[PDB]
């Protein structure tokens, strides 16, 4: 499955 | 695959 | 892997 | 997600 | 991405 | 990251 | 956000 | 941005 | 930053 | 804001 | 700005 | 600043 | 403001 | 300004 | 300043 979202900018 | 942008 | 920074 | 607003001028 | 201006 | 100064 | 008003003349 | 004149 | 003197 | 009035003549 | 004349 | 003398 | 009147002649 | 004559 | 003598 895809990985999780990245961190905030 | 890599996940979406934060 | 986790995605890129926002 | 986008980062938070910057500091006051 | 970077956030908005203060 | 936080945005630029106002 | 914008900074505060400057000092009196 | 800078604030308004006094 | 604060604005200029009046 | 503008400064205060000057001194009397 | 400077104030008015006395 | 204060204005000029009258 | 204007100064006060001058002295008597 | 200067005041009036006496 | 005060005005001139009368």
């Amino acid at each position: 499955p895809p990985g999780p979202p990245g961190p905030p900018g | 695959p890599p996940g979406p942008p934060g």
